[PDB]
RNA sequence: CUACGCGUG
RNA sequence: UGCAUCGCGUAG
C-alpha cells in the first residue's frame, strides 16, 4: 500500500539527510525532523505525500 | 441536601456526605471536594472557585481545566484560595487557645468551620478545669492537610510581615539553617498538634516519625529561598592545597544534615569527583531561559544539543512482507510503531516535564495507615546488608556515570576498588551523605508517541552503595512467586497462566481492572517516594542502627530524589520525582503502586454513609478504620492484619513497577466497600497531582477473556492438550515494527538478524490462536522470513523455521 | 592496579585543574563572612562566576532579560562579550532583532564578563 | 555454572 | 548511551 510505502521512504530519507550533515545546520534539522515525524504518524496519505515532497525537495537542493 | 460530614460514634463513622451570619459550605465540603474530585459532578468545587473570585465561570467553559498536565493554570486558580485557608487556619488556633482558657475539651471537625474561618460548633463541649481544656485536633488538619499544599496557603509567609501586598523576604543568600523559622511556622499555625515535632529529621525516633517530620517539612521549606537547599560545601586545606568540599546537605523533607567524618586513596578519590561541588566551583554561572528549574553552572564554554538519529530500514523484510501480502489497503495489522527523530532542544525539553512534580503534603495519618498495611505486602521477602563479595552485577560494560564516564566504564571502578575498598565506601555513606550528579541520556527505542525518551544515568559510587544496600532484598523480591509484586515471574511456560490464576483467588463477584499513573516518575511525590524507601529499608532492622539507616536514606534522597543533572554540560537542580536509573526503581515503583492502592480503598470504605452498609463486619471494619485512623498514634497490628485479609479477599493484586492487575468484587465496590476507578482517580488527583483518564482505564466484567492489557500484552484463552490456558500475545504493529526497523545498521541484515527474527518469533507465536487470521499470518511471515534468512545465508537450523519450537516456549513443561 | 593508578591520577590531575580554574579573592569572603564557614553550593557560581551564559530560546525572552549590551542579572551587571547562535557562529549584536529573529538559528547562547 | 551477543517497566 | 526482570544463541 501506498501509505507504507511513503512512511519507509520519509524514513530513508531522513537517514540519507542525516548522513548529509544536514543536522549541522540547527533549523533544517528541525525542519526535516518535524516533517518526517508528521508523515510516520499521518493518517491520510495525501498529506504524508506532500510531506515528502518537502523533504525530497530540502534533498534535492542540495 | 447532601453536605460533607466528619462523623464518629458507636453508630456510625467517616467522612462521607450526608442529609443533614452563616456561609452556605463549609470547610469540609471544600476538602471533600478536593480529595473526591469526579469531574462529572464538580458542582460544589465549581460554586465555591466562583464565590470567592479564584476563577470565572467562562473558565469551566474550556475542558480540561482541571487537569493540571493540560491546564497547569488550575494551579494558580487554586492558589487564589489558598490565602482564605490560611486565615481558617490562623482562627483555628485561636479558637483552640479560647477553649483551653475556658476548660472546654471537645474534638475539632472541619465541617463546623465555615470558609470565611468561623467556628460555629459549640457542642460535645464538657467544661472542665479553666486551663485545663484540651481539643482534638488529629482528624481536622490530617485531612486538611492535602489542601494546603495545593491551594499554597503559605505563600503569605514569604513575604515581609506576612502580607502579600508588601515586597518579598530578603534572606541572606549564605545562610541555610532555617530551624526557628520552621519551630515558629509550627508554633504559629500546628500549635495544638501534640506529637512531636522535629525540624531536622537526624533526631528522629523511628521511620514514623521521619514521616511526620518530613510531611511538615515539605509544607514549611515551600516559603524559604530556594538555593538555600542542596549541598553545603565548606574550603578545606588538603596536602597544603585548598579545596572545596561537601560537609552537608540541605533537604527540603530532611532539613539539615551535617557529615559526621569531616576533615580537614581511591575511596576519597572517588568522593571528591562524584561531590558536585567541585564542578560547580570551577564552572561559569548559568541562566536557561529553555526550563522552570533551578539552574546551577555551566561546566563547558559551549551549550551541546544532542540530536536522535532516525531508525534504519529493513528493505528484504519489508519486501518480503509486501510480496507475501502484509501491509495492504484496509488490512488491521499496519505499521504504527516507528524510531521518532528528535531536534536538539528534545533532551532539555524532556527535562522540562520535571516542571509537574509539586511540592506535596499528605495526610499523615492516612499515610502511617497505608504504610503499615504496605508493609504487610512485603512481610514473606528477606533483606539486609551484604558485603562487596556477595553483589551480584548483570553488567560491566555500561556507563559510570559524571565525571565517571569520562575515564572508563563500571569495569573500571568495579575492578580497581578492592572488596575492602567497597566496604569503607559503604561504611562512610552509612555516616555521611555523598551528593552525586546523574546524567540525562536521551534513549533510542521504537515507540508509537512522538515523544522522546530521557533516562538517568546515575553515578558509580551510588550504585554500588545502594546495591550493597537493597540486593538481597531485591533478589528476595525476584525469586518469590505466588507473591503481588510479580518481578522475576516469566510469562513463559505457563507463567501467564499461574500469574492470572493467582490473581483469581478467592474473589466472591470477580471483576478485572488496570489502571495507568500519569506522568508517573516526574509526577510522584517525595513523600511517597521516601515513604517507598522507608518500606525497602525496613528490612535492616538487626543489621542497621538508626542513625545508619536515617545516613542511608539521606544518601538516597541526595542521589535520586533531589540530586543534580548534568544536561548538555549544564548543572541543573531537579525538584523532586523519581529517577529511572536507580538500583530500587522497579520495587519502589511496586511499593508507591500498592500504596495508592490502599489508600484507594481507604478512602472508598470511609467515605461510604457507614449507616446504609447492611452488612455489621463491613460497618465494624468502617469505625475502626477510622479509630485507627484519627483517633490511635499507635500501631493496631490485629487491625492492620485483618485490613489486609480483607484487602487481599475482596481486593487481589498483580504489580509491576506502574502496571497493575486487580481482580475485585464487583457488588462490594458497588456498593463503595472497595475502591474503584474513581477512588483511584480521586487519590491521584489530590496525592499525585496528576488526573487519570478513564481512557487510558480499563474494566473487564468476564474473567474469561482475561487483563484487556498487563506488560503491554493482551490474554487470550486458548486450549493445550485438553487443558485451556492464559497466553499473552501482543499488539501485532509492535512485532513487525520491530521486525523492519531497526536503531543501527550492523543488525540490518546478516547472520544476526536471525537470532533477532528468531526471539520476535518466540514472541508472536500465541498471536496464532487468534481468531484474526492476519494475527496469525504474522508468525507464519517470521517463520517464512527466518527460513528465507537460512537459505540465503547457505539440520539444528530447522527448528527455527519450524513451529514446534515456539510452541514448547508456552507450554508448562519448564 | 595500573588502571587504578591511572584512574587515581586523572582524578587528581582534574580536582587540580578545576583548582586552578578556581579563585579564592570572591571565595574567601564568603567563607569568612560566613558565621560557621558551609555555605550552600548554589550561592558559589552566583557570587563568584566571572563568567555568565545565558541560553535565550526566542525574542521576547531575549528583550524582557539582557537586551542590552550591558545588563543585570542576580544583584550583579553584566556586559556582553559574545552571542552565539545554535550552530555556534558569531550572531552580531545588530542582526538579533524581531525583523531578523526568523533568520537566527535559535537558542541563541550569549556569554557575558561581570562588571 | 561462567563469558559474550540478541530480543518487558 | 540508566536500573532491574525474563527468554534465547555460541563457546568453555
Ligand atoms: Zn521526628
Ligand atoms: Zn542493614
Amino acid at each position: 500500500s501506498k501509505m507504507s510505502d511513503v512512511k519507509c521512504t520519509s524514513v530513508v530519507l531522513l537517514s540519507v539527510l542525516q548522513q548529509l550533515r544536514v543536522e549541522s545546520s540547527s533549523k533544517l534539522w528541525a525542519q526535516c525532523v518535524q516533517l518526517h515525524n508528521d508523515i510516520l504518524l499521518a493518517k491520510d496519505t495525501t498529506e504524508a505525500f506532500e510531506k515528502m515532497v518537502s523533504l525530497l525537495s530540502v534533498l534535492l537542493s542540495m | 441536601v447532601y453536605r460533607a460530614f466528619d462523623i464518629y460514634n458507636d453508630k456510625v463513622a467517616g467522612f462521607a456526605k450526608f442529609l443533614k451570619r452563616l456561609t452556605k459550605y463549609t470547610m469540609a465540603d471544600l476538602v471533600y471536594a478536593l480529595r473526591h474530585f469526579d469531574e462529572g459532578n464538580c458542582d460544589t468545587l465549581k460554586e465555591i472557585l466562583v464565590t470567592y473570585n479564584c476563577c470565572d465561570d467562562d473558565y469551566f467553559n474550556k475542558k480540561d481545566w482541571y487537569d493540571f498536565v493540560e491546564n497547569p493554570d488550575i494551579l494558580r486558580v487554586y492558589a487564589n484560595l489558598g490565602e482564605r485557608v490560611r486565615q481558617a487556619l490562623l482562627k483555628t488556633v485561636q479558637f483552640c487557645d479560647a477553649m483551653r482558657n475556658a476548660g472546654i475539651v471537645g474534638v475539632l471537625t472541619l465541617d463546623n468551620q465555615d470558609l470565611n474561618g468561623n467556628w460555629y460548633d459549640f457542642g460535645d463541649f464538657i467544661q472542665t478545669t479553666p486551663g485545663s481544656g484540651v481539643p482534638v485536633v488529629d482528624s481536622y488538619y490530617s485531612l486538611l492537610m492535602p489542601i494546603l499544599t495545593l491551594t499554597r496557603a503559605l505563600t503569605a509567609e514569604s513575604h515581609v510581615d506576612t502580607d502579600l501586598t508588601k515586597p518579598y523576604i530578603k534572606w541572606d543568600l549564605l545562610k541555610y539553617d532555617f530551624t526557628e523559622e520552621r519551630l515558629k511556622l509550627f508554633d504559629r499555625y500546628f500549635k495544638y498538634w501534640d506529637q512531636t515535632y522535629h525540624p531536622n529529621c537526624v533526631n528522629c525516633l523511628d521511620d514514623r516519625c521521619i514521616l511526620h517530620c518530613a510531611n511538615f517539612n515539605v509544607l514549611f521549606s515551600t516559603v524559604f529561598p530556594p538555593t538555600s537547599f542542596g549541598p553545603l560545601v565548606r574550603k578545606i586545606f588538603v596536602d597544603g592545597v585548598p579545596f572545596v568540599v561537601s560537609t552537608g546537605y540541605h533537604f527540603r523533607e530532611l532539613g539539615v544534615v551535617h557529615n559526621q567524618d569531616v576533615n580537614l586513596s581511591f575511596k576519597e578519590l572517588l568522593v571528591y569527583a562524584a561531590d558536585p561541588a567541585m564542578h560547580a566551583a570551577s564552572g561559569n554561572l548559568l541562566l536557561d531561559k529553555r526550563t522552570t528549574c533551578f539552574s546551577v553552572a555551566a561546566l563547558t564554554n559551549n551549550v551541546a544539543f544532542q540530536t536522535v538519529k532516525p531508525g534504519n530500514f529493513n528493505k528484504d523484510f519489508y519486501d518480503f512482507a509486501v510480496s507475501k501480502g502484509f501491509f495492504k489497503e484496509g488490512s488491521s495489522v499496519e505499521l504504527k510503531h516507528f524510531f521518532f527523530a528528535q531536534d536538539g532542544n528534545a533532551a532539555i525539553s524532556d527535562y522540562d516535564y520535571y516542571r509537574y512534580n509539586l511540592p506535596t503534603m499528605c495526610d499523615i495519618r492516612q499515610l502511617l495507615f497505608v504504610v503499615e498495611v504496605v508493609d504487610k505486602y512485603f512481610d514473606c521477602y528477606d533483606g539486609g546488608c551484604i558485603n562487596a563479595n556477595q553483589v551480584i552485577v548483570n553488567n560491566l560494560d555500561k556507563s559510570a556515570g559524571f565525571p565517571f564516564n569520562k575515564w572508563g566504564k563500571a569495569r573500571l571502578y568495579y575492578d580497581s576498588m578492592s572488596y575492602e575498598d567497597q566496604d569503607a565506601l559503604f561504611a562512610y555513606t552509612k555516616r555521611n551523605v555523598i551528593p552525586t550528579i546523574t546524567q540525562m541520556n536521551l534513549k533510542y527505542a521504537i515507540s508509537a508517541k512522538n515523544r522522546a525518551r530521557t533516562v538517568a544515568g546515575v553515578s558509580i559510587c551510588s550504585t554500588m552503595t545502594n546495591r550493597q544496600f537493597h540486593q538481597k532484598l531485591l533478589k528476595s523480591i525476584a525469586a518469590t512467586r505466588g507473591a503481588t509484586v510479580v518481578i522475576g515471574t516469566s510469562k513463559f511456560y505457563g507463567g501467564w497462566h499461574n500469574m492470572l490464576k493467582t490473581v483469581y483467588s478467592d474473589v466472591e463477584n470477580p471483576h478485572l481492572m488496570g489502571w495507568d499513573y500519569p506522568k508517573c516518575d516526574r509526577a510522584m511525590p517525595n513523600m511517597l517516594r521516601i515513604m517507598a524507601s522507608l518500606v525497602l529499608a525496613r528490612k535492616h532492622t538487626t543489621c542497621c542502627s538508626l542513625s545508619h539507616r536515617f545516613y542511608r536514606l539521606a544518601n538516597e534522597c541526595a542521589q535520586v530524589l533531589s540530586e543534580m543533572v548534568m544536561c548538555g554540560g549544564s548543572l541543573y537542580v531537579k525538584p523532586g520525582g523519581t529517577s529511572s536509573g536507580d538500583a530500587t526503581t522497579a520495587y519502589a515503583n511496586s511499593v508507591f503502586n500498592i500504596c495508592q492502592a490502599v489508600t484507594a480503598n481507604v478512602n472508598a470504605l470511609l467515605s461510604t454513609d457507614g449507616n446504609k452498609i447492611a452488612d455489621k463486619y463491613v460497618r465494624n471494619l468502617q469505625h475502626r478504620l477510622y479509630e485507627c485512623l484519627y483517633r490511635n498514634r499507635d500501631v493496631d497490628t490485629d487491625f492492620v492484619n485483618e485490613f489486609y485479609a480483607y484487602l487481599r479477599k475482596h481486593f487481589s493484586m498483580m504489580i509491576l513497577s506502574d502496571d497493575a492487575v486487580v481482580c475485585f468484587n464487583s457488588t462490594y465496590a458497588s456498593q463503595g466497600l472497595v475502591a474503584s476507578i474513581k477512588n483511584f482517580k480521586s487519590v491521584l488527583y489530590y496525592q499525585n497531582n496528576v488526573f487519570m483518564s478513564e481512557a487510558k482505564c480499563w474494566t473487564e466484567t468476564d474473567l474469561t477473556k482475561g487483563p484487556h492489557e498487563f506488560c503491554s500484552q493482551h490474554t487470550m484463552l486458548v486450549k493445550q492438550g485438553d487443558d485451556y490456558v492464559y497466553l499473552p500475545y501482543p499488539d501485532p504493529s509492535r512485532i513487525l515494527g520491530a521486525g523492519c526497523f531497526v536503531d543501527d545498521i550492523v543488525k540490518t541484515d546478516g547472520t544476526l538478524m536471525i537470532e533477532r527474527f528468531v526471539s520476535l518469533a518466540i514472541d508472536a507465536y500465541p498471536l496464532t490462536k487468534h481468531p484474526n487470521q492476519e494475527y496469525a499470518d504474522v508468525f507464519h511471515l517470521y517463520l517464512q522470513y527466518i527460513r528465507k534468512l537460512h537459505d540465503e545465508l547457505t539440520d539444528n537450523t530447522s527448528r527455527y523455521w519450524e513451529p514446534e519450537f515456539y510452541e514448547a516456549m508456552y507450554t508448562p513443561h519448564t | 592496579e595500573d588502571k587504578r593508578a591511572k584512574v587515581t591520577s586523572a582524578m587528581q590531575t582534574m580536582l587540580f585543574t578545576m583548582l586552578r580554574k578556581l579563585d579564592n579573592d570572591a571565595l574567601n569572603n564568603i567563607i569568612n563572612n560566613a558565621r560557621d564557614g558551609c555555605v550552600p553550593l548554589n550561592i558559589i557560581p552566583l557570587t563568584t562566576a566571572a563568567k555568565l551564559m545565558v541560553v535565550i530560546p526566542d525574542y521576547n525572552t531575549y528583550k524582557n532579560t539582557c537586551d542590552g549590551t550591558t545588563f543585570t542579572y542576580a544583584s550583579a551587571l553584566w556586559e556582553i562579550q559574545q552571542v552565539v547562535d545554535a550552530d555556534s557562529k558569531i550572531v552580531q549584536l545588530s542582526e538579533i532583532s524581531m525583523d531578523n529573529s526568523p533568520n537566527l538559528a535559535w537558542p541563541l547562547i550569549v556569554t557575558a564578563l561581570r562588571a
